[PDB]
RNA sequence: UCACAAGGCUAAAACCUUAUGAAACUCCGAAGGGGCACGCGUUUAGUCCGGGAGUGAGGCUGCGAGAGCUAACUUCCGUAGCCGAGAGGGAAACAACCCAGACCAUCAGCUAAGGUCCCUAAAUGAUCGCUCAGUGGUUAAGGAUGUGUCGUCGCAUAGACAGCCAGGAGGUUGGCUUAGAAGCAGCCACCCUUCAAAGAGUGCGUAAUAGCUCACUGGUCGAGUGACGAUGCGCCGAAAAUGAUCGGGGCUCAAGUGAUCUACCGAAGCUAUGGAUUCAACUCGCGAAGCGAGUUGUCUG
RNA sequence: UCCCAAAAUGUAACGGAGGCGCCCAAAGGUCACCUCAAGACGGUUGGAAAUCGUCUGUAGAGCGCAAAGGUAGAAGGUGG
RNA sequence: AUCAACGGAUAAAAGUUACCCCGGGGAUAACAGGCUGAUCUCCCCCGAGAGUCCAUAUCGGCGGGGAGGUUUGGCACCUC
RNA sequence: CACCCCCGUGCCCAUAGCACUGUGGAACCACCCCACCCCAUGCCGAACUGGGUCGUGAAACACAGCAGCGCCAAUGAUACUCGGACCGCAGGGUCCCGGAAAAGUCGGUCAGCGCGGGGGUU
């Protein structure tokens, strides 16, 4: 990930393949002018759960995570990105994609697998030691079967930011 | 005389002349008596040297200069800080 | 409740009066009977009972009122207004006033 | 469809979509590209169309709702008062807003189910998917 | 600060007509040397689109 | 407060996660606007007293709303500008739009909006592109291997897409469902064997069968080729009554159209010269104000 | 009174809604004192709210009537 | 003092005219035209389902986009 | 402002507030104690009010810790918008030029400045 300038006059990048962005922690709050194509190609791979080394004009390599993206309505194309400057030992609460594995002895019976929360907020994992996904077994489930927070495996020293009895994956009936 | 209502339901001509608002603003040389605000309740409560009339109207007690005090919003005061 | 002090205090219309405020902390058997000037956040006179009372505690009632009336008169404090806490203006507190009213 | 109770009558004005994500609830969605007034019966057409196509499941999310009264021409008039509440109920839909989103059905099982629904709508639309993380 | 009236005052809002009057410009082509004060620079910004500004 | 979307939960109200709508909702909240003081400035009006009025049918456009069909050359407000009372240029024609406010004279000059093939003033101008429909110079949903430019997903000289030779599955006329339902009216699945390969299989055929093909498999060939989307200009959709047309002729061998650049035309605007008027300050003729003359400035629908 | 009304005032319509033509010798003056609606748990009539009790409790109450503003340091509620 | 038609014409007051008369109004209706096109008339889109089987031979629920200006209207612009 | 601390009162109404854990007692403050009368509870000394110690700092208060909740809250980009100039039959939309939110995020806080009196530095 590479970028150029940073002023408040954005006519030089407007028409061009660029997205105006920012990175902050509690020291340096540097403004950007990164490539739209590159950010799109890469952000789709890494999302919020992943981070990437961003080298500015010349050479100042920095590890950063994606905080929030404010895309244009009408045309779904992104317009502004917010990066969070990663420390070394401790990160923030990260929303993790809740995916599914295997068929359900309820899905084939009459119903279907419904992931209520598509992303899950998790307390103090450790940066560069963040789960890129979240595999959840569904096979044990029938009709009326819910899976809460206190039913999900957390990869080494991770804690749940969400409520203990918050419904994550529920298998629903037909019609 | 028929069984139908003496007053026909669904109207709208109804409304009233109506006035109100602030009369003297922050940094104005007032004489004594000069009304500073017309209000319903106590949008602005009376401050130093400012009297409050029956209809919550705020008038000057002594000649001077109008100063507005906006205490965080909800508690507002108009006072007089004389030039003498 | 606590509404009583703020009720009595707010009804003592501060700088519109010009006059000085006379606090009283008749909650204990140790007063403060302070003379406070409205404008400047300053106390002018004041007469307590904590350091020497001569044995009296609710009897010192007039003594501390008489002491203050004398303590004020030195500075020339003539015009004043009293302010009770939740104090009903009857015994220990009514004395402090009746002793100041007569003591100058 | 229609709302339970309210005020009776309204007004009218327009500008770009306020509260309409892309993901949430479902996997694929349908997005308005033009500003309109989506009739109650207009949605009830789309529901029914998509409903039939999926047969069993009902994994269709109707994000829009007709929270708006519209009035009408008793026969001719003008000499007389304000007009009849009971013409239709509408949902003001500005570009970007998600009207419908589908769950569990395949990519094509949705491309087509939405294509049919589009034909019952007074405005241009487009089908959508994932990567929309503002709040979850 | 050289200023000249290049566009007509007809069909232009009241305030703009009143400003062009204050700036002492009565005809099109009318030119004058101007003060670098905030109010005189402020008048020239109000009716910018009617004037040709040198410096 | 009222309305409301998916779920949790409990005996539904509440409550929790996700999610919204609001003229008469508001924890927030601009740009603007209004009052006052000052004039750092630049201007030129205002106020008060008294004489005389006329006018109290407004109209369009933009913007902000209600009514109305988010109709009207509609109605009723707000706000700006024009017509009313406004000539001149442009918009074919054309109160209102665009430009610009006409004191008079000239067979002088520069420009605005608009223009520069001929009618008709002035480049049949320069450069890089687009469209081939007379689009330009009649609207939409919807539709389409129309050309131009950028992106996303794949498959490939270890030889793909298309095309011809050739194979077409055994189980099995899958179970259900039926008067029958056999790859092909509808409910559940999409498991297996042989291999170079064949999916309880796509569309047609019969009443159910068969037929005749595809998804997949080699040879022969040889080099790119198939699908979602973005966008520029174009196509279809596209039927009304006296005779046709963009004002016309005519125009692609641009006189259409996107971008940049200059040169000219173009008004009663600006300018040149001459003259007149209005108000003013400045000179003066007179016994004084004032009226005459006389500069300079300014004015004159 | 509210909305229309374009965050000063003002502003139309056979535009959207609703109320008034009173009442109170205390519902006024003043001086004192008091603090609400609702929920949860627990309790004899009762058992949905209720008379009581304890926790939570800027007001979710009240203000003679419509609404808006306002208001608990009271304009609410008691008495001399 | 429902002088409430609420700036309140007298203390005191209803109808009818196709027997009608005058002064005016295109400031204002009926006819026609004009603008609009809700309604009216036609056409197109999608394809549920009917057609023993097969959406499209015919037919086309729910819903959507236009055209016309022959209906009823809206509006009140020249013509009283 | 010698340094601490406590009681009164204030400017300041959440960056000052709550919960949860703790330190405090014989200086101050609270409960506590009894109360027949001043005076008082539409019933009751709960409250006001009167007479005082011990006992205990329990509860309340005071101080101190902590970011779980509240509360404050950027920068960037945006919505919107004065003025300028345009598109579309219309709903609606755009470009230039300044002004510029709300929400959210980084992050910030378990306050800060007074006057008076009291008690300690064995
Ligand atoms: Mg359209
Ligand atoms: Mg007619
Ligand atoms: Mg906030
Ligand atoms: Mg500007
Ligand atoms: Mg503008
Ligand atoms: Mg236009
Ligand atoms: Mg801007």
């Amino acid at each position: 990930m590479e970028l150029t300038a940073k002023p408040r006059t954005p006519k030089q990048k407007l028409d061009e393949s660029m997205i105006a962005a920012v990175a902050y922690n509690k020291e340096n709050n540097v403004s950007f002018a990164l490539d739209r194509k590159a950010f799109d190609r890469a952000f789709r791979q890494q999302s919020t759960t992943g981070l990437f080394d961003i080298t500015v004009e010349g050479g100042e390599t920095f590890p950063a995570l994606v905080k929030a993206v404010q895309m244009d309505k009408r045309k779904r194309a992104p317009i502004h990105v917010d990066f969070y400057m990663v420390t070394y030992g401790e990160p923030v609460e990260v929303s993790v994609p809740v995916h599914t594995t295997g068929r359900s002895q309820g899905e084939v019976q009459g119903g279907l697998v419904d992931i209520v929360v598509h992303n899950l907020q998790i307390v103090a994992p450790g940066p560069r030691r963040i789960p890129q996904e979240l595999v959840v077994d569904v096979t044990k489930m029938n009709i009326g079967d819910h899976i809460t927070a206190g039913d999900i495996k957390l990869p080494e020293g991770c804690t749940l930011a969400a409520d203990p009895e918050l419904t994550v994956v529920s298998v629903l009936p037909p019609r | 005389a028929h069984k139908k209502g003496v007053g026909s339901s669904k109207n709208g001509r109804d409304s009233n002349p109506k006035y109100l608002g602030v009369k003297k603003f922050g940094g104005e040389v007032v004489k004594a008596g000069n009304i500073l605000v017309r209000q319903r309740g106590t949008k602005f409560k009376a401050g130093q040297g400012v009297g409050m009339g029956r209809d919550h109207t705020l008038f000057a007690l002594s000649d001077g200069k109008v100063v507005f005090i906006n205490k965080g919003k909800g508690a507002r005061f108009i006072s007089i800080e004389a030039a003498q | 409740r606590r509404k009583l002090r703020t009720r009595r205090k707010v009804r003592t219309t501060t700088a519109a009066s010009g006059r000085l405020r006379l606090s009283v902390y008749r909650s204990s058997k140790h007063i403060y009977a302070q003379i406070i000037d409205d404008s400047r956040g300053q106390t002018l006179a004041a007469a307590s009972s904590a350091a020497l009372k001569s044995g009296n505690k609710t009897d010192t009632a007039a003594a501390v009122g008489k002491a203050l009336a004398a303590a004020a008169a030195e500075k020339g404090i003539k015009q004043v207004v009293f302010d009770r806490g939740s104090y009903k203006y009857h015994g220990r507190v009514k004395a402090l006033a009746d002793a100041a009213r007569e003591g100058g | 469809k229609r709302t339970k109770f309210r005020k009776q009558f309204r007004g009218r004005m327009t500008g770009d979509a306020k509260g309409g994500d892309y993901v949430a609830f479902g996997d694929y969605g349908l997005i308005a590209m033009e500003p309109a007034w989506i009739k109650s019966n207009q949605i009830e057409a789309c529901r029914i169309v998509m409903s039939r196509h999926f047969r069993r499941g009902g994994k269709i999310y109707i994000r829009i709702f007709p929270d708006k009264p519209v009035t009408k021409k008793p026969a001719e008039t003008r000499m007389g008062k304000g007009k009849g509440a009971v013409e239709y109920w509408v949902s003001v839909v500005k570009p970007g807003r998600v009207m419908f989103e589908v769950a569990g059905v395949t990519e094509e099982q949705a491309k087509e189910a939405f294509r049919l629904a589009g034909h019952k709508l007074p405005i241009q639309t487009k089908m959508v998917k994932r990567e929309v993380y503002d709040e979850a | 600060m050289k200023i000249k009236l290049v566009r007509s005052v007809i069909g232009r809002p009241g305030n703009q007509v009143k400003t062009v009057q204050a700036l002492g410009l009565r005809k099109i082509g009318d030119s004058r040397e101007v003060s670098d004060t905030p109010a005189v620079r402020g008048m020239v910004k109000t009716v910018k689109h009617l004037l040709e500004v040198q410096e």
